[PDB]
DNA sequence: TAATAAACTAAAAACTATTATTAT
DNA sequence: AATAATAGTTTTTAGTTTATTAG
């Protein structure tokens, strides 16, 4: 299933960071 | 169950990679380069048990132990190491490339049926359980073609052999990114470069599983849970012990001496005690020991008490996810599926008496309902569960003197509701890292190679808002309807 | 005040740090000759428990121990200390097997 | 299919090895749909049912070597993985399948069968 | 010899063996050590040991997993030689020694595993290999065992506290180095049986070390503490709070209880004072570890009934006009048990031996007593095995008890019906017809009963010339 | 205690503020210490150690000739903090920098790092602060705000982010404080789905049984037309049992200490019962429970070896 | 400044490796 | 000479020092 972390596959591709948004 | 995940990259040789890719950016040999060093970064920071082993194939020279042509490995199947990050990264560049080809080979052809032979007969010499296995490649090749249709036919049944097997191919554009002109053919045989190149880091995983707990609900019925750790700090790499030059840890013979013998503190001769007013109460660890015990390790449930009575005043440890299991008592999680699906009387918190080892205490604590926020793309967000929140004592409170001394006037609450709308944040939570783990990291890779510092940052903690405040429009300032400013 | 007798030498190392300096103070209150194991006036060279003779000659980086002295363990100096007497070198002496 | 016991997938596997004396049936042929669906009854896992379908194997290819034209990758993949017992079992496994293939002596020589045939077991 | 080429080539690639040549090296070892399980080739084999000594270092004298298992295989089978074979360890014992105590340095002397364990029997074989020799070898080890037990987490996995067993000995030349640590060598040794002895419900794990400690005490407890010291109701009290009351975990036959009691049958002394206390209980726990189903279980009862009523006949003896109670006692519970029938063929045999040492208690109270009790005893023997044709019986097993029995009783009797004198003969006679269906032990047991019968007869003039002549022509 | 700091939100706000530390658990206040058991003082109590050296032949090695290695991949890198103070994270302390605004309908108790509470107020010969105070407290609670501040306690301490919100009320506007997590303070492990499990669904039976539980159920009950729900054991009023167990126990020993110390007496276990009359009207429902679910078990548990002999 | 982040030594249990000890 | 208890490195955890804010 697509969603997994290449390196550990059954946890998940996590996003990197991004700060924070002002709105 | 932990398994292992076994990683091997290949590299054609035929100046396809050694080429600039006809620009001043990075050569193909050289992004690729930068790709293994992000690996084995990532890999080292991660859990660095997996092997990893060097091989080139299309090359001028033999290495591999079957000794088949145009295949020349450099590294075993071993935990990447310092040393091998640094033969690795002596050869990039032109320079390290030139050298690299003339201790390696310049380029040669390729035998597909030889390496997928080769690597057949190495994979087989595995001695550990295998979670995942995957080879990664970064060809320019768009089909088969210098191959004979014989030996591309070959490959293709081996390839299939393998992809039954478990292990799978993966691939990125060389030619061009983006569009299609890589696997017209491979589509058969069968950006993204840049999350193989150096993207995430301060990585860790766990596949374990925490114990059964028993659920001492009454004396009659007690059932089995799964508890779960599911937060907590990632710690500091241990200081292990080591020598000024010969490099070597030292053992302890830490004991505490006695002025009465040249001797140490015998058992016996080490005795408890403590200076409560005009004694020293005596005692020994032993008898401390027995005192802490009160009940048996786990949930000695008082009951359930309605959470739409509930505070959030009040806060303690991170909570703990306990799941439904069925492991030790049958009929578990059949009445597990129950509880879960009302939120009028189910969602209903349990104040109980929790006790997590041997000879603890009970600890007051409260269930929670966690639904399976399953994630629309599946990602089953907030699991099926339980949210755990352990419940305070009367000694988590220090008073506190009132402070409800004004409630001011709607000129400053529509003021600084304007000053505020303007700021809304999505809430990325992983959108700021450890700076201060980093920065050790950092350090520990200066130390690594020849840096005095590799990276010199922060991981995004620092205030932006120097640049949010003309973002939000220094009204800020002139919405002080305040007559005298506080810092002065 | 009964260490006079020994021309004493308690080592600094293996010879546990409080240990050893609450020994050559005993040494030096009791009257104690402190000199040290690399050359005769010595009545008693006192070394470390555990180590042998041959760990003497290598601790030591001597062929022999200098003459005139007798190798004993601390335990029993320190039982003699405790009780504020002295008792004899038998049954402590430290293992010399060459 | 029931793997906990030794017997309930070991006297299977015998018999699935007397009963392929010529095709599944001790006498004649018409129909092999039987043996594609024991194929993928067999590659279901191979890897948590591995010892037992090593010992299933064992025990249906020694009269059929044909069943065996599937299994020497995998069987070479395991010889280091295996120590004891199932290195007779992957070697009668290839005995019996010991045609069908041309080449068979350089897998054995990339295995490194110098090693492998040095061992005292007679 | 052949072995030394085997090694040579083993020890030519034994120089770093980091994974390949070390690969090799635990095969190879592994191997040789299982297949040579088997004379005339001893010297080869001391030779080879003599060459072998080395070789306990081309092997790199320091944890590594591979260097390891090669230590832990190699030692693992150095346990098979566990019997005396060697007859002149002298050199060799030396030098193993030296090389262990090289082992030891390593991580629980092999990366947390049995190489203390196995090093530790041999070093057990060694106490049993010329004790005599067996006089400077504890005279420099004693030092090292106490420093391990003065340093923190010393309670590895590995099951060590079997060193306790290694602490004392009997067999030493008794030095007085660890004399003058005994006190608290046993202080420390109580300490840690309260600490077991504690609760438990948190901490009864290592129930080894109540086991291991009897061990060391019936390796070492010469030193008198029977009235001397009080700590022997201590002891005695502990014992007894483990024992009579049990946890229930004891149902399997395990051999601690069996140590413990043949503990006490060979260091009863050391408790005196206690034996008197708690009469009774002690023999129903006495009957009820003697009726489980372990020989173990059963011979240490043994032992320990023959211990505990060797000194009981002591003490009621001493005072005839006390332990009335206890007197009456004995005889009840032995007469009940002779007027049922035999339901263990054992609680005969065991009325038989109470009666047999209860004669010289019996005597002063009356003569007469004592001349019925033994009729009796010859009357049942006769009825049992003379009148018997031999053909079914099986009660030769006891034959240590009647004949222990008889030979009390004769000496604590004067008055004897000659009639049983032509009898007797035809015992002998005919009782060493069985003695080799005897097992060895108890072919002991009735060598030992047979000499002391002659003792018990060895006590006339013409009456005793007259049987010794009679029964070694007839034998 | 008092802490006095200034939060800032850019390179121009600052309000000098004052910190409390409010919500913390007490332990053991007199941390028990080691004497002789012959003589009951620290006149045997010393310590002997340099740390030897880890060897094939243990060197007994200074303190000094050594190095603080550390775990990096496969191997031991050698390394002094000595080298940490000169290139560390350089943290600044004693700062309440605000880094942003979220949604309060994003912040979530799973994502609650700490132990602990932080009522901040700000200083004094600031009166125009606290009016602004009130009023932002106001604004955040119409607004529906949440602001992040990573926050450092002093030169010592490092970036310990939270987020304090006003506890609005007649009586004190304290700042209830939480700390905050990072994705290193996280993990999210794999459970499968359970109300589509066919093999573990609840019956309606059982579930209409179980609902009757609930009902027999009372512990924070409704009696009150004026809307307020009453609970009959709160947690915020019970202290460490240690405390009370150490208490009673130590009586015997500060008096007496030959026999036992007392045990942790009924009474206190009578403070750890609800009413009995829930139990007793959960009881039938209980009794349906208990004969509507099957149960299996084993066994692995202790037993206490100091055994009274009767 | 005579407590307090922050570390910090000890420290059960957890998730596996096994391992024997009654199973012919 | 057949299974059936346990075993045993690895990983957090937490009441102890440890320096730096502390009557």
């Amino acid at each position: 299933c697509p969603g997994e972390s290449l390196i550990n596959p059954g946890f998940k591709s996590k996003k990197p960071a991004g700060g924070v948004d002002f709105d | 169950y932990s398994g292992r995940d076994s990683l091997i990259f290949l590299v054609d040789a035929s100046k396809a990679m050694f080429e600039s890719q006809s620009e001043d950016e990075l050569t193909p040999f050289d992004m690729s380069i930068q790709c293994i060093q992000s690996v084995y970064i990532s890999k080292i920071i991660s859990s660095d048990r997996d092997l990893l082993a060097v091989v080139f194939y299309g090359t001028e020279k033999d290495k591999n132990s079957v000794n088949f042509k145009n295949i020349y490995v450099l590294q075993e199947l071993d935990n990447p190491g310092a040393k091998r990050i640094l033969e690795l990264d002596q050869f990039k560049g032109q320079q390290g490339q030139k050298r690299f080809q003339d201790m390696m080979g310049h380029g040669s052809d390729y035998s597909l049926s030889e390496v997928l032979w080769v690597c057949a007969n190495l994979f087989s010499d595995v001695q550990f359980k295998m979670s995942h296995k995957r080879i990664m490649l970064f060809t320019n090749e768009d089909n088969p073609h210098g191959n004979d249709s014989a030996k591309a036919s070959r490959a293709r049944t081996k390839a299939g052999d393998l992809r039954d097997t478990g292990i799978f191919l993966d691939l990125m554009h060389l030619k061009k990114p983006g569009g299609f002109d890589i696997s017209l053919f491979y589509r058969d045989i069968i950006s993204k470069l840049e999350d193989l190149l150096r993207k995430v880091r301060a990585k860790e995983t766990r596949k374990r599983a925490l114990s059964r707990l028993k659920l001492k609900l009454n004396k009659d019925i007690v059932i089995s849970v799964g508890i779960y750790n599911l937060v907590q700090k990632a710690l500091k790499p241990p200081p292990i012990k080591l020598y000024r030059e010969t490099n070597e840890p030292v053992k302890t013979k830490t004991r505490t001496f006695n002025t009465s013998t040249g001797g140490l503190l015998l058992p016996s001769d080490t005795k408890r005690s403590q200076i409560y007013g005009s004694r020293q109460i005596i005692l020994e660890k032993e008898e401390t020991e027995e005192l802490k015990r009160f009940d048996d390790p786990g949930l000695m449930l008082m009951g359930f008490k309605p959470l739409v009575l509930l505070k959030k005043h009040h806060y303690l440890r991170p909570s703990l996810f306990v799941y439904p299991e069925e492991s030790l008592v049958i009929g578990s999680s059949t009445l597990f599926s129950a509880l879960l699906i009302k939120c009028l009387e189910k969602e209903v918190a349990a104040l109980c008496r929790y006790t997590p080892r041997r000879n603890i205490p009970p600890y007051f604590v409260a269930l929670v309902p966690q639904e399976e926020e399953l994630d629309d793309q599946k990602i089953q967000v907030t699991p099926p569960g339980f949210q755990l929140v352990f419940l305070p004592f009367a000694d988590d409170k220090r008073k506190m003197p009132f402070t409800e001394k004004i409630m001011a006037t709607p000129e400053q609450v529509g003021k600084m509701k304007a000053i505020v709308e303007k700021l809304r944040f999505t809430y990325r939570s992983d959108s700021f890292e450890n700076p201060v783990l980093q920065q050790h990291f950092r350090n520990l890779e200066a130390l690594a190679l020849d840096l005095m510092e590799p990276e010199q940052a922060v991981d995004l903690t620092l205030p932006k808002v120097e640049a949010m405040n003309k973002r939000l429009g220094s009204l800020v300032d002139e919405f002080k309807e305040l007559v005298y400013p506080p810092d002065y | 005040e009964w260490l006079s007798s020994l021309r004493a030498h308690v080592v600094r190392t293996g010879i546990g740090r409080a240990r050893a300096e609450l020994f050559e103070k005993q040494i030096v209150q009791h009257g104690g000759q402190l000199c040290p194991a690399q050359g005769p006036g010595v009545t008693h060279i006192v070394v470390d428990e555990g180590m042998d003779y041959e760990r003497a000659l290598r601790l030591l980086r001597l062929p022999q121990l200098p003459p005139g002295a007798q190798l004993v363990k601390s335990a029993w100096l320190s039982l003699c200390l405790q009780e504020r007497r002295l008792v004899d070198v038998a049954g402590f002496s430290i293992f010399i097997p060459s | 299919s029931f793997v906990r016991y030794k017997e309930v997938y070991a006297a299977a596997a015998e018999v699935l090895g007397l009963i392929l004396r010529y095709v599944m049936e001790r006498k004649n042929i018409l129909e092999e749909s039987l043996c594609e669906l024991v194929a993928k009854q067999l590659k279901q896992h191979q890897n948590t049912m591995e010892d037992k379908f090593i010992v299933c194997l064992n025990k249906v290819t020694k009269s059929f070597p044909p069943l065996a034209d599937r299994f020497m990758n995998a069987v070479f993949f395991l010889l280091p993985k295996f120590h004891g017992v199932l290195k007779t079992l992957c070697l009668e496994v290839v005995l019996c399948r010991v045609e069908g293939m041309t080449e068979l002596y350089f897998q054995l020589k990339s295995k490194d069968f110098v090693q492998v045939m040095r061992h005292r077991d007679d | 010899c052949s072995l030394l080429r085997l090694q040579e080539t083993l020890s030519a690639a034994d120089r770093c063996g980091a994974a390949l040549a070390g690969h090799q090296l635990i095969r190879g070892l592994g191997q040789e050590c299982v297949l040579s399980s088997s004379v005339l080739a001893l010297q080869t084999s001391l030779v080879f040991s003599r060459d072998f000594g080395l070789l306990v270092f081309v092997r790199k004298s320091l944890n590594s997993i591979e260097f390891r298992e090669c230590r832990e295989e190699i030692l693992k089978f150095l346990c098979i030689f566990l019997e005396k074979m060697g007859q002149k360890i002298a050199p060799y014992s030396v030098e193993i020694k030296n090389t262990c105590t090289s082992v030891y340095t390593k991580d629980r002397a092999a990366k947390c595993k049995i190489p203390a364990l196995d090093l530790l029997i041999k070093l057990l074989q060694t106490f049993r290999s010329s004790r005599l020799m067996d006089e400077f070898k504890i005279g420099e080890l004693f030092s090292k065992f106490y420093g391990e037990l003065a340093l923190k987490k010393k309670i590895p996995d590995t099951v060590l506290e079997k060193v306790y067993e290694l602490l004392g000995l009997l067999g030493e030349v008794h030095p007085s180095e660890m004399i003058n640590n005994a006190e608290n060598l046993f202080r420390a040794f109580l300490g840690e049986l309260k600490t077991q002895m504690t609760s438990a419900v948190r901490e009864p794990k290592l129930p080894v070390l109540a086991g291991c400690l009897k061990g060391l005490s019936s390796l070492l407890c010469n030193f008198t503490k029977s009235m001397e010291e009080d700590p022997q109701t201590s002891r005695e009290i502990f014992n007894f709070v483990l024992k009579a009351i049990r946890p229930q975990i004891d149902l399997k036959r395990y051999a601690v209880p069996s140590a413990g009691l043949r503990l006490f049958a060979l260091h009863a002394s050391q408790f005196s004072t206690c034996l008197l206390d708690n009469y009774v209980s002690l023999f129903e726990v006495l009957l009820k570890w003697c009726a489980h189903t372990n020989v173990e279980l059963k011979k240490a009862a043994l032992s320990a009934l023959e211990s505990f009523l060797k000194q009981v006949s002591n003490m009621v003896a001493k005072n005839a006009e006390m332990h009335k109670n206890k007197l009456q006692y004995f005889m009840e519970q032995f007469y009940g048990i002779i007027r049922n029938v035999d339901s263990n063929n054992k609680e005969l045999s065991i009325a038989i031996r109470g009666y047999g040492l209860f004669a010289g208690p019996c005597k002063v109270i009356n003569a007469k007593d004592v001349d019925f009790m033994y009729v009796e005893l010859i009357q049942r023997c006769k009825q049992m095995f003379l009148t018997q044709t031999d053909t079914g019986d099986d009660r030769v097993y006891q034959m240590p008890s009647f004949l222990q029995s008889v030979a009390s009783v004769l000496l604590y009797l004067d008055t004897v019906p000659e009639v049983y004198t032509p009898v007797l003969e035809h015992l002998v006679v005919m009782q060493i017809d069985s003695f080799p269906q005897y097992s060895p032990k108890m072919q002991l047991v009735c060598c030992r009963a047979i000499v002391k019968v002659f003792l018990a007869l060895a006590a006339k003039g013409p009456v005793l010339r007259n049987c010794i002549s009679t029964v070694v022509h007839q034998g | 205690i008092h802490w006095p700091c200034r939060l800032t939100i850019g390179s121009n706000l600052s309000i000098r503020i004052a910190a409390y530390k409010s919500i913390l658990q007490e332990r053991v206040k007199k941390t028990w210490t080691v004497v002789d058991a012959k003589t009951l003082k620290k006149e045997d109590i010393q310590k002997e150690t340099v740390y030897c050296l880890n060897d094939d032949d243990e060197t007994e090695v200074l303190k000094e000739d050594i190095i603080q290695g550390f775990r990096y991949g496969s191997d031991i890198v050698p390394f002094s903090k000595v080298d940490e103070e000169q290139m560390k994270y350089k943290s600044e302390g004693k700062c309440f920098s605000v880094l942003g605004f979220c949604k309060s309908s994003q912040v979530q108790r799973r994502f609650f790092m700490g132990n602990q509470v932080l009522k901040v107020f700000a200083a004094r010969d600031d009166e125009a602060a606290a009016v602004a105070l009130s009023s932002l407290i106001h604004a955040l609670d119409d607004l529906d705000m949440v602001a992040i501040v990573r926050y450092a306690y002093d030169k010592r301490a490092n970036p310990q982010v939270g987020v304090a919100f006003p506890h609005i009320k007649h009586n004190y506007e304290c700042l209830v404080y939480v700390q905050l997590p990072f994705m290193e303070d996280l993990r999210q492990y794999m459970f499968s789905s359970l109300k589509n499990s066919k093999k573990y669904a609840p019956t309606e039976a059982q579930l209409n049984a179980v609902d009757a539980l609930i009902d027999s159920m009372s512990l924070a009950k409704k009696d009150e037309k004026t809307d307020t729900l009453e609970d009959l054991f709160p947690t915020t009023k019970i202290p460490n049992p240690r405390f009370q167990r150490l208490f009673q126990c130590l009586l015997h020993r500060a008096l007496h200490p030959r026999e036992p110390l007392p045990p942790i007496q009924q009474h206190i276990w009578n403070m750890l019962n609800p009413p009995a009359e829930v139990t007793t009207k959960s009881q039938i429902p209980l009794s349906k429970i208990k004969t509507l679910f099957p149960l299996i078990e084993a066994k692995k548990k202790d037993q206490v070896t100091a055994q009274e002999i009767f």
